[PDB]
């Protein structure tokens, strides 16, 4: 449970465990999806492919490294696995794939051969993933001409007119240092790893910051993908959450554990404490749904998805969520919100320390390019039980009360109403 | 329930259309867009239009009936005056 980050030339960060089996080692950038343009859309993604194509895979394979690489919306991740001993031999993969091998992996035969396989990957996703891909519009609409918008797998136009160029150009803008952090996760000390970074020197392109652009911003709307021919409809419903730092962060997670998630199926979810389960259990108008809060430098969603064959009572559905949401402003029980309290850490807890050292990597990353350090597991659980029925109230009648929602769909969407008739249901008539 | 005979028209989820797949809509919120004013400037030289194509349609055939009516109105005008007695008896029974 230690949070160590101290900065030499460059900022490193770790978080050492004494069992562990392995350990992690990677470089996150402070840039993504939400850095990209509309034309150079799946630049970050590629890079990750071809960070893990065959050639530079084999090369790690034979030092008996394992490779891993993350491409999200505020940054990016490039990390090697190792075992406690070889932590040294991680680094010098780490430096000879992004100074000595920044040309070899971008070569004629490497690059047609990854492009070819991010095409066929990004069209299956498009093709079968419709719950991601209804989430990936989501985004898209919801942060329409804003970075945000911008799907983190790239669209298949962008990318099938990307060449080596827009890599370096990449590459040259955003990997920089002042854009950067190294990241170690497993068992190895923070002075273990602080040293063998500060023993290679080197600054190279030290100085030179990443470029600027506008303020992400939420506007009220949906995109709807009708597709008669899928069996089901897949639905996200949304509206403008909390960005990672903001006071109300844990609120808003805290306010979507309340409806949770549910699957018709499993016997024990149909028995969760939820009050929305009573209305939808009697006509199955789903069989799956999830409540999320997604988190972001600029902004945020906090809504729901949901999965369903009930195609003649979408309406149902969403009117019977739409009215549970209603009571985060005006009736939410003590006892709701203590149910919450307790499966919210759980949740947090699983996710935090899991025993998969790549995953506490990509946590530590992300959270120390945005605010300088990491919440301890512990100080967060002292937030979650501070929060009252109040905070709740006042966090909804300003997030959820009368507001925007952004919309995406897909399949059998014929029954999800008109815009206005679910905008509308954001609210309840009262004297 | 009784047996509903088979119409041209069903319910939301089955309204009774073909397959609908590649159409994607995007819409925005009311809230989002500019308050009501900016039907000028954009939206007046637009308009209009509607009626420059349909008013032969109207105006043909309202001015064949007007005329007919006027000149049919005027001649009983003139049969019931002095200078017209004379084509009055000729016409009349
Ligand atoms: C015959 C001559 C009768 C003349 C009387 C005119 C009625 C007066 C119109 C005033 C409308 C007042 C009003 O705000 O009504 C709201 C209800 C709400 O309908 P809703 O679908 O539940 O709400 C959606 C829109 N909100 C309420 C969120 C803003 O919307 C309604 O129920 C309005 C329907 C009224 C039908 C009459």
């Amino acid at each position: 449970a230690e949070v160590t980050q101290l900065s030499n030339g460059i900022v490193v960060a770790t978080e050492h465990n004494p069992s562990a089996h392995t350990a992690s080692v990677g470089v996150v950038f402070g840039s993504g999806a939400a850095n990209e343009n509309p034309y150079n859309n799946g630049v970050s993604n590629l890079w990750k492919n071809i960070f893990l194509s065959k050639e530079n895979s084999a090369v790690a394979a034979k030092e008996g490294l394992a490779l891993s690489s993350n491409i999200s919306r505020d940054f990016q991740s490039y990390i090697v696995s190792s075992l406690p001993g070889s932590t040294d031999k991680s680094l010098d993969f780490l430096n000879q794939s992004f100074i000595q091998q920044k040309a070899n992996l971008l070569s004629s035969s490497n690059f047609e051969a990854t492009k070819k396989s991010v095409l066929k990957q990004v069209q299956d996703f498009e093709d079968n993933d419709h719950p991601n891909r209804v989430l990936e519009h989501l985004h898209s609409t919801a942060f329409q001409n804003t970075p945000l918008s911008l799907p983190t797998r790239g669209t298949l136009e962008s990318l099938e007119n990307l060449v080596v160029a827009d890599l370096e150009s990449f590459a040259n803008n955003h990997f920089l240092n002042s854009n950067a952090v190294v990241v170690g996760t497993g068992n190895i000390k923070h002075e273990d790893l602080v040293n063998s970074i500060e023993s290679k020197n080197l600054s190279l392109q030290t100085g030179t910051k990443p470029v600027l652009k506008k303020k992400a911003a939420f506007l009220g709307s949906e995109v709807r993908l009708r597709d008669d021919t899928l069996p089901k409809a897949w639905i996200s419903l949304a509206v403008e959450g909390e960005p990672v730092n903001s006071p109300n962060y844990f609120v808003a997670k805290l306010a979507a554990q309340i409806f949770g998630s549910y699957n018709a199926f499993e016997p024990a979810s149909r028995l969760q404490g939820i009050k929305l389960l009573d209305n939808i259990q009697e006509y199955q108008l789903c069989d799956n749904f999830n409540h999320f809060s997604l988190s972001y430098k600029d902004s945020g969603l906090w809504g729901f998805s949901t999965a369903t064959r009930n195609v003649t009572m979408i309406d149902d559905l969403i009117h019977f969520t739409l009215k549970q949401w209603n009571r985060l402003t005006i009736s939410v029980t003590d006892t709701e919100v203590e149910r919450a309290k307790s499966l919210l850490k759980l949740q947090l807890g699983q996710l935090y320390e899991s025993g998969n050292p790549v995953n506490d990597a990509n946590l530590l990353g992300a959270e120390v390019l945005i605010k300088g350090s990491k919440l301890s597991l512990g100080e967060a659980f002292k937030k979650i039980d501070a929060i009252t029925v109040k905070d709740v109230k006042a966090w909804a009648g300003k997030r959820l009360w009368d507001q925007d929602i952004a919309i995406a769909g897909t399949g059998q969407i014929e029954g999800l109403l008109d815009y206005m008739r679910i905008r509308s249901d954001m609210s309840m008539m009262r004297w | 329930g009784p047996p509903s005979g088979k119409t041209y028209m069903g319910w939301w989820g089955h309204m009774g259309g073909p397959k609908q797949k590649g159409i994607t809509s995007y819409a925005v919120s009311p809230y989002a867009q500019k308050p009501l004013q900016g039907i000028f400037h954009n939206a007046v030289f637009n308009s209009f239009r509607r009626f420059k194509s349909q008013f032969l349609y109207v105006l043909i055939p309202a001015g064949i009936y007007w005329y007919w009516w006027k000149n049919g109105n005027e001649y009983n005008e003139f049969l019931y005056s002095k200078a017209g007695r004379e084509e009055l008896e000729r016409v009349n029974v």
